[PDB]
RNA sequence: ACGACCAGGGCUACACACGUGCUACAAUGGCGCAUACAAAGAGAAGCGACCUCGCGAGAGCAAGCGGACCUCAUAAAGUGCGUCGUAGUCCGGAUUGGAGUCUGCAACUCGACUCCAUGAAGUCGGAAUCGCUAGUAAUCGUGGAUCAGAAUGCCACGGUG
């Protein structure tokens, strides 16, 4: 089973296997299975090809691929090329939305070194 | 303890079997004051020990208790519960049942 | 962040936009409104945004519409 | 017989033929380390500056602690073991000088 | 002028260090559905039901109540069934983007919360060090003071134990 989301989902339940695509969490995977008509506890076994391509059309409304990687990235490129204050935060790897930088900024800064 | 020499508390026994010793066993596995989820694991572990690992459920626990021997019974029950947590099986009722099976056959 | 019923802008800076459209572009306009929402009628102008001690001119760009003027002025010098 | 004697006194001042002054020192066998914390003992050596912040934990005694990157630099051979064994002799001396008390 | 007024900024910075906490690393659990049991307080420029709309934060309409009456207010763990089957996972939720709610002249610096998506480190922690002898420890939620708004802090209150 190869979706428009070319990366192959694991041979498990349907709502878990759709989560592996970049851009589909737990809630959006429930919305696709509810709109198609497939139960969430149905595995990749017995999921016929007539039931896979109807999941390709429901996911086709949303851009969820490396094309979604560049749209998140170029939205940040809109900030950094503009010269705004928020664009300066992303270029140095600092927190943006109000987190402190005294201590406990290990996610943004990267590993410690004196 | 230097001056205050007192005894130790006598808790109410097992409501299912009437066993004083099994009431101290469920309190060791009990964490966060969850009595209702602790005794359900201990009862399901002993029923696995009774039906598929030898009859006389009250005696089958005692043979597993005897090989690992108030404080002598206390340290024996604590060694069963703490070794059952670091196993490879799926649930706590399955892990502690295999520990009592190994303690009955002293291995 | 802000509710959709009316984007906020100060009254003194809104008056500075209206004279700038009619009389043409001028020298960069000194102001203190770091909280105003940028409207499309400001595209092209240069607004000097106060950042604590001085005024930094900001050339308004098309994609700046909707943002704040405080998002273009660093308030501290880092070394 | 096998020792040295301190005959000359504390300090006598003179001048160079080019410029500057000289200061003589007494024969001194004393070690006053009552000044500051043992964090400043880590700063008292040049090459150990560049190896800080490389060990496992953020605080480290560097003697009985597992994963000391300073001890890995001595075991590699870039730092001689004479300086490392004398370094913890300084730390064990502070377990013996501090005993009674002293403060300025 | 070491006084006083106002605007904006700082008190929230960031290569680091230390103390104090929360949530975790999970099957004594995670999630979905069904469902049972608290005590103690707060409320008039206030608590705000019912009804209606939105996935939701909420919004509209609009009673009751200065209160053992009304409102906040459906306590949570637990119980019953189903599911995942020991893995960086349906663990854990950081960080970031996008779209919004509410408070207030006004949420950029620097607010709370919701929704979508992303899913860091972490698989029980060295030397060292702390609390506690019974309804205590552990853990579960609730309420209050401060407060326009802003609780992992603090003060109280019970549930299991
Ligand atoms: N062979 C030899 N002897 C030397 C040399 N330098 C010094 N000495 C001798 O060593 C001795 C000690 O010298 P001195 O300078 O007095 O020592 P000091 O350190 O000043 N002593 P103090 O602690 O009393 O001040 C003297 O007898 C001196 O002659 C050297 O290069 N070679
Ligand atoms: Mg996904
Ligand atoms: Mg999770
Ligand atoms: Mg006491
Ligand atoms: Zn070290």
């Amino acid at each position: 089973a190869r979706i428009a989301g070319i990366n192959i989902p694991d041979h498990k339940h349907a709502v878990i296997a759709l989560t592996s695509i970049y851009g589909v969490g737990k809630t959006r995977s429930k919305a696709i299975l509810a709109a198609a008509g497939i139960a969430e506890d149905v595995k990749i076994s017995e999921l016929s090809e007539g039931q896979i391509d109807t999941l390709r059309d429901e996911v086709a409304k949303f851009v969820v691929e490396g094309d979604l990687r560049r749209e998140i990235s170029m939205s940040i490129k809109r900030l950094m090329d503009l010269g705004c204050y928020r664009g300066l935060r992303h270029r140095r790897g600092l927190p943006v939305r109000g987190q402190r930088t005294k201590t406990n900024a290990r996610t943004r800064k990267g590993p410690r070194k004196p | 303890p230097r001056r205050r020499v007192i005894g130790q508390r006598k808790i109410l026994p097992d409501p299912k079997f009437g066993s004083e010793l099994l009431a101290k066993f469920v309190n060791i596995l009990m964490v966060d004051g969850k009595k209702s989820t602790a005794e359900s694991i201990v009862y399901s572990a002993l029923e696995t020990l009774a039906q598929r690992s030898g009859k006389s459920e009250l005696e089958a626990f005692e043979v597993a208790l005897e090989n690992v021997r108030v404080r002598r019974n206390a340290l024996a029950m604590r060694w069963i519960v703490e070794a059952a947590r670091k196993r490879g099986d799926k649930s706590m009722a399955l892990r502690l049942a295999n520990e009592l099976s190994d303690a009955a056959e002293n291995k | 962040r802000s509710l959709k019923k009316g984007p906020f802008i100060d009254l003194h800076l809104l008056k500075k936009v209206e004279k700038a459209v009619e009389s043409g572009d001028k020298k960069p306009l000194r102001t203190w409104s770091r909280r105003s929402t940028i409207f499309p009628n400001m595209i092209g102008l240069t607004i000097a945004v106060h950042n604590g001690r001085q005024h930094v001119p900001v050339f308004v760009t098309d994609e700046m519409v909707g943002h704040k003027l405080g998002e273009f002025a660093p308030t501290r010098t880092y070394r | 017989s096998g020792l040295g004697q301190h005959t000359t006194t504390a300090a006598r001042l003179y001048h160079f033929p080019h410029g500057g002054d000289v200061i003589d020192s007494p024969g001194v066998r004393e070690f006053g380390l009552w000044h500051l914390e043992p964090e400043q003992i880590t700063q008292g050596f040049v090459e150990f500056h560049d190896y800080l912040g490389l060990c496992k934990y953020r605080d480290c005694k560097h003697d009985t602690d597992p994963g000391c990157a300073i001890r890995e630099a001595v075991e590699e051979g870039k730092i001689a073991e004479t300086r490392f064994e004398n370094y913890h002799r300084i730390l064990e001396s502070m377990a013996q000088v501090k005993t009674r008390k002293n403060f300025s």
